[PDB]
C-alpha cells in the first residue's frame, strides 16, 4: 500500500511482508524476534515514505511465513502492523497482529527479586486488557505489571 | 485417582474450591484416623533455602508421621551451592533423581514454580517463595476456619493490621473469596492498607467489606478475627507507636465477641495479642498452628497417593 | 549504486552505501554503531546474492555520510566491507576500512575485575596487531587480550 | 561373607579391580531390586566437618533407602566440638560408641585414614579428605561409565578442564588404569595440566594417551568425555577468560561426536557445559548423579552386611 | 560577639532566618578569601558513631581549611564507648575535657542534644542524629540554593523522592518556611509523601503548597530541583518498581526546564538521577557538595571565633 | 613548570625514563634538605578502599612532612560510597570538589585511571589498583638501586618468587628496560614464572635475561637480588612445599654473593626470606621502605608544585 515510483520498488515472489510498522519499532521487532537469524533474503526499508506515517518501517521477508501467533506476538509493539503473506508476486492473504494471551521469551520482568533473573528461563507473562493499558502477570513472581511499566527502558 | 495425585502445590491460585475442599476433608480423616505406615520408603527433601523452622518442623513432622524418611537442610549460606556457582534449576535437577517429593522454602518468587520444570516427575511443594506464596499456611488456616466454624461459606471474618505487607492474608482472602456469602473487615493502618488489586476481586466477584479503624467496631459480628503482625520495621519506630496502639488486641477487647468467634495468628505474634487473650477460648492460634500437621499431612498424602484409601 | 533481479530498485540519492558486509554482520554493525536511529530512509539488504563473495549484506543510509573513522570501526566486523559516498545517484567515491587505533564503547573487556564494568564509562580498547592475530588493550584495567577473545560481543 | 564386610573405604587406591567389580556389580542390583529394609535397626553418623550438601544428601538418601537411621551435623564451626578444644580422635572415639558405622567429610587431608585408629571396629567411610580422596565419587563414575558403555575395558577416556587440581580425575584415571585397553585424552590448559605422577603411572602400566588442546581435535573418537570446573579462582581473572573459551562446551560441538558418547561432570558445572547440551542425549551428569545413590547403597551394604543375599 | 559564639548546632529550628543569613554570608565570604590559620590550635573531635562520607570528609576538610587540627573516629559499631557499654553521656563527658568543639553523627534520635548536657561549655554540632536533624546538610543545601538563584525567598521549589522519611527534605521545608513567598510542589509517591506536619505548619504559615504526580508534571515551573532518594528496601521489589518511573530524573525530562533551573541532591544518587542529567546546566549536585566546605567551614569558624574582620 | 606539575600518576609506562630519573633526582634532593612547609595549606585525601600498611602510612607520613594535610578512609569495605551503592564516580567527583590532590589504592584494575576522568582539574595517583599498577613502589625500588649502586643501567638484577601473579615484578621490569645493558635473572617455579609478555617486550627491546632454576644458582652473578612473596593459597599445601624449598633466602645463600650487593623484597616477607639474612649487609629491604618515604615525597611535590628552588 506504500508505492514509491522514482527510485522503484521489488514485492517478492513468495514470503511474508510486515507492513505498516512504525517507525524505530523496526529494528526493535527482529532484534527482539531473530527475524536475521535466518539465511534467507531479507529487505529491510527504514524511517520510508509513508501516508499515514510518513516515517514507516517495512520488513520483507522471503520463502518465509509466520503463525498467526507470531503475528499476535507483534500486537504490543506494531499494535498497527500489516503481516502480508505472499505467493507468486501476488497477496495471497493479509494478517493482523491480536493481542496474545501470554508473552514468552521476549520480556523482561520488573520484579528484582524474581527468581527468572538469575536462571535460566524463558520470561512468560499472562495478557490482560484494562481499558487503558494491557497488564502483563509474571509466570512466576506472579506479580502483575503495566505494560507500560514492563516495556521500560 | 485423586484430583491431586502427582501434581505441584506451588500458589493458592491454582487450586479449585474442590481442590480445597478434597485436602480440608482429608485432612480431617487423617486427624480423625492416623496412617502411620502410609509413606513408609518414601524419602522427602526438605530444602529450606529460606531459615524458617516453624513452617519447617511442622512439615517434617507431617513426613514423619506418615512414615516418610526426610533429607534436607536449613541457610543454604552454610549448603555447598547456590551463593555463586549453582543455579537453582542444576539444584532441582540434581536432587529429583533421588527423593519422592521436594518440599522447598525459597527467598526468590517463583522459585517453587521454576523447580517444576527440572523436577521433572518428582512433585514440588511451596513451602514459602519469597513475597509470593505459602499455600499450605492458608490450607492451616482454611481447615481451621472450617473446623471450628463449620464452614467456609457465609461468615464474617476480619483481618487486622498489617494488610499491605502480609501474604498471607492476602492468600487467605483469595481462598476465602471462592467460597460464598463471606463478609470481609479490613481494619488496618492507612499506610499498610489492602492492596488495591485484592480489593478489586471482591468487588468484581460480588464479595462485601468494609474498612475499619476501631476492632471494637466490629468485634460482635466477627466469627474469624484474623491477626497480623505489624513488622515496625515497615515503617518509623515512632510513627509505629503512633498507630499501634489501635492495632492490638487486649483480652478486654473481645468482651462482645460471639460464643464461636476464634482468634487467628499464623505466627509469630509479639505485641498484637497481649497474653491475656490466650487464657481465653478465643484464642485459637496455637490450636491453628497444630492444624498445619494435618494440613500437610492432608497435603502429602494426596500428592503421593494414586488412590487415596480412607 | 544498484541492486535488481530484473526489476529496480533503489540508489539512494545522497549518503553513504556500505557494502561487502560479510553475511550476518550487517545486523551487528546495525545494532552494534546504532546506524537505525536517524530519521532518513534506511535500505537494508539481507543475504543478497553475492555469488563472487557468496551471499554478503548490505546498508544504504541516505543523506547520511560516513567519516574516516567509522569507517575504521567496522574495520574488525566486515574488513572487505566497500562505502561508497554517494551524490547524485552516482558515486563521489569510496574507501574500504583500514585498522583503527582505538575500538571505542563496542567492546567490552574480558577482565572481570576491570573496573569498567560497574562504572558510567564507556570502554576503550588500543587495537595492535602481532602475527595474524589482533590485540586490544583495556584502557582502564590495562590487560591486553587477542581479539578473538574480547569479540564475543 | 563379602570381601568388603565391616573394611573401611578410604581411598580409591586401596580398593582392588575385584573390589571394584563387586562394588560396581551390587550397585546394579541394588538399583535393579531395592532392598529396602536392609540396614534397618543400623543407625550411620553423617558427619560433615565440611559442608558439602551434594555429596551429604547422596549419601543419606541412601541410608535412609536401606531403612538406616541417620544422625549428623554439617560445618562444625556450629558443632561445640574441634575449634580449638576436641580433637579429631576423641571426637571418633566418642562418636564409635553409639553408631554402627560412619560418614566423613573432612577439610583436613588423611582424616578418614586417622579416623580407622579411634573407631576400633566401626567402618569409616571417606566422602572427602581435603583435596586426598573421594572414591565414592569414582564409584558413581565408574558404574555410570559402565552402565553406559557396557565396560570399564577398553575405552576412550577424555578428562578437560581444570586437570591439575581435581581429585576426582586423578582418581577415575587411575581407577580406569585398574583395566585395560583404555586410552586417555588430556585437554587441559598449561597452567592447569595433568600432573607428572599420574602420567608416569600411565606410562609404567602401559597405558595409552595424549594431550590435546582442542576437544573437536579428538570428539569422534571419544566414548567418555569426564568434564571438570575450571575454578577461575585458580587463576587470573583476565588469564582465565583468555583459555576460558577452549575448553567450554556448547550443543554445537558434539555433532560428531559417537552414538553412545556421554558428556560426564562431577557438578556443579558453571560455564564449561553449555545448557544447550542437557537437552541432548549425550548429557549424563544428572543421570550420573543419581547413579551416586547406588554406588553408595552399594558401599554401605556390602561394609555393614557379612552375607550379601541379593 | 558574633550571634553564634560558644553555641551549639544541633537542630535546624534552632537557627533564626537571621541565624541562617549570617551562616550563609560568612560562608560565601570565606569562599572568598581563605582563611586558612584562623582556628590554628583548636583542636576539633570527629565523632562519627554511625558512617559518613560526605559529612566527614566535608567537615575534617573544613577543619584543615582553617588550620584547624582533627581527632576522632568512625564506625563505633560497638567498641569501647557507646554501643558497647560506655554511655554516651560519658563518652562526651570526657571527649569534651580533651578538644575545643565536638562533631558528631550518631544513628540514635536526639544525640547530640543529649551531648549539650555533658560537654560543658564546649560546643557539639550535629551531623545527623538519627532520622531527626542535619543542618550542617541543610546550611549547605540554602547556600548553594542562593549561590545559584540569589534568592531564598520567593522561589519554585520542587522536592521529590522519599518526602516521608528523608529528614533533608523536611529540615530544607522546615528553614525555606523561615523566608517569604517560596512556594513548594511536592512530587512523591502517596506511600512515600510529605508528613502532615509539614503540610499543616506551611498552612499554619500561609506558605502555598501543591502536589504532583510526576516531575515532569511540574518542570517548567520550577527554580530549584530537589531529589531524594528512594528507598527500595522500604518498598516491595514489585512496589519499588511500580511508581519508580515517574520518579526518576533523565535529560529527557528537562527540556521544559527554566534555564535557571538546578537540580540538586543530598547524594549519594542511586539511580533516581540518570547520568545524562550529569552533562547538563541544572545539574548542580556535585557543586552543591563542594559548597558543603564553605557552609562547614563558616559554622566552625562562627562558632570558635569571637566575630571576623572578613 | 616541572614535567609532573598536575599530572597523574597512574601507571609507569605513563614515565618517561625522564620522567623517573626526575622524581629521584627531586626525592634525593629531599631526603637531603627537608622541606617541611612545601605543602603547606594544600590538603590531600587519602583514600585506601583496599588495605595498606606501607603504602597508606608512608604516604600520608610524606604528607606531613611536607606540610600538607591529611583526610581520607582505609577498608571501605563496604560503608556508603564504591562498594555499598555509589560509584566509583561519584565518589571521586565530590571527593575533588574537596581536596587538592587524591590518593587511593583499590582492588578493581583501573580504578584509579578511572577517576582521572572524573577528578577534574586534580590529580589521582596510583596505591595499587588491583593487580594492575604500582608505580610509588616501583619508584621506591628505582631510587633505592640506585642508591645502593649508583646506576639503574647496566646490572644484574634479579627477581624471585611470583614472577607471574607479583605486579611489583613486572613493574619494576618494565622500568628498568627504560635503561640500557640491565640484564634479567628470573628465578620463579614454572607454575608461577615471568608471564610471556614481558619476556617478549624484553625480546623486542634486545634485553637479555636468563631463566634460573634457583637463587644460589645464580648468586654470584647479581647486583640486586628482588625477593617477590610466594602465595601459598595459590598453591597446592603439598606443592607449595614442593619447590619451596629453592626459592628460600637464607644467610648461607649469600656467601658467594658479591659486595655490591642487595636483598629487597617489596613486603610484607613471610618467610621467603630467612632472619639470618635480617643480620647481613645485603639485606636492604627495611632501608627500601625507608626510602618510599622520599620517592612519595618529591612525587606529592612535583605534582603539586610548580617547581622547587632544592
Ligand atoms: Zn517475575
Ligand atoms: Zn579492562
Amino acid at each position: 500500500m506504500t508505492h514509491d515510483n522514482k527510485l522503484q520498488v521489488e514485492a517478492i515472489k513468495r514470503g511474508t511482508v510486515i507492513d505498516h510498522i512504525p517507525a524505530q519499532i523496526g529494528f526493535k521487532l527482529l532484534s527482539l524476534f531473530k527475524l536475521t537469524e535466518t539465511d534467507q533474503r531479507i529487505t529491510i526499508g527504514l524511517n520510508l515514505p509513508s501516508g499515514e506515517m510518513g516515517r514507516k518501517d517495512l520488513i520483507k521477508i522471503e520463502n518465509t511465513f509466520l503463525s498467526e501467533d507470531q503475528v499476535d506476538q507483534l500486537a504490543l509493539y506494531a499494535p498497527q502492523a500489516t503481516v502480508n503473506r505472499i505467493d507468486n508476486y501476488e497477496v495471497v492473504g493479509k494478517s493482523r497482529p491480536s493481542l496474545p494471551e501470554r508473552i514468552d521469551n521476549v520480556l523482561v520482568c520488573p520484579n528484582s527479586n524474581c527468581i527468572s533473573h538469575a536462571e535460566p528461563v524463558s520470561s512468560s507473562f499472562a495478557v490482560r486488557k484494562r481499558a487503558n493499558d494491557i497488564a502483563l502477570k509474571c509466570k512466576y513472581c506472579e506479580k502483575e505489571f503495566s505494560h507500560n511499566v514492563v516495556l521500560a527502558n | 485417582a485423586n484430583p491431586l495425585y502427582q501434581k505441584h502445590i506451588i500458589s493458592i491460585n491454582d487450586l479449585s474450591r474442590d481442590d480445597l475442599n478434597l485436602v480440608l476433608a482429608t485432612a480431617a480423616k487423617l486427624k480423625a484416623n492416623p496412617q502411620p505406615e502410609l509413606l513408609k520408603h518414601k524419602v522427602i527433601a526438605s530444602c529450606f533455602f529460606a531459615a524458617s523452622t516453624r513452617t519447617r518442623l511442622s512439615f517434617e513432622t507431617s513426613m514423619h508421621r506418615l512414615g516418610a524418611s526426610v533429607v534436607g537442610f536449613s541457610d543454604s549460606a552454610n549448603t555447598s551451592l547456590g551463593k555463586k556457582g549453582e543455579t537453582l534449576a542444576d539444584t532441582i535437577s540434581v536432587i529429583s533423581t533421588y527423593v519422592d517429593a521436594i518440599v522447598m522454602r525459597h527467598p526468590q518468587e517463583g522459585a517453587a514454580r521454576l523447580a517444576t520444570e527440572f523436577s521433572g516427575n518428582v512433585p514440588v511443594l511451596n513451602a514459602g517463595d519469597g513475597s509470593n506464596q505459602h499455600p499450605t499456611q492458608t490450607l492451616l488456616d482454611l481447615f481451621t476456619i472450617q473446623e471450628t466454624q463449620g464452614r467456609l461459606d457465609n461468615l464474617h471474618v476480619a483481618m487486622v493490621g498489617d494488610l499491605k505487607y502480609g501474604r498471607t492474608v492476602h492468600s487467605l482472602t483469595q481462598a476465602l473469596a471462592k467460597f460464598d456469602g463471606n463478609r470481609f473487615y479490613f481494619i488496618a493502618p492507612d499506610a499498610l492498607a489492602m492492596p488495591q488489586y485484592i480489593l478489586d476481586m471482591l468487588d468484581e466477584k460480588g464479595i462485601a467489606w468494609s474498612l475499619h479503624s476501631s476492632i471494637e467496631e466490629v468485634m460482635a459480628e466477627v466469627d474469624i478475627l484474623y491477626m497480623t503482625r505489624v513488622q515496625k520495621e515497615r515503617l518509623d519506630p515512632s510513627e509505629y507507636a503512633n498507630v499501634k496502639a489501635q492495632f492490638v488486641l487486649r483480652a478486654s477487647d473481645l468482651h462482645n465477641a460471639k460464643a464461636n468467634m476464634k482468634v487467628l495468628h499464623p505466627l509469630p505474634r509479639v505485641d498484637e495479642i497481649a497474653t491475656d487473650v490466650d487464657k481465653t477460648p478465643h484464642a485459637w492460634y496455637f490450636q491453628q498452628a497444630g492444624n498445619g500437621i494435618f494440613a500437610r499431612q492432608a497435603l502429602l498424602a494426596l500428592v503421593l497417593n494414586r488412590d487415596l484409601v480412607l
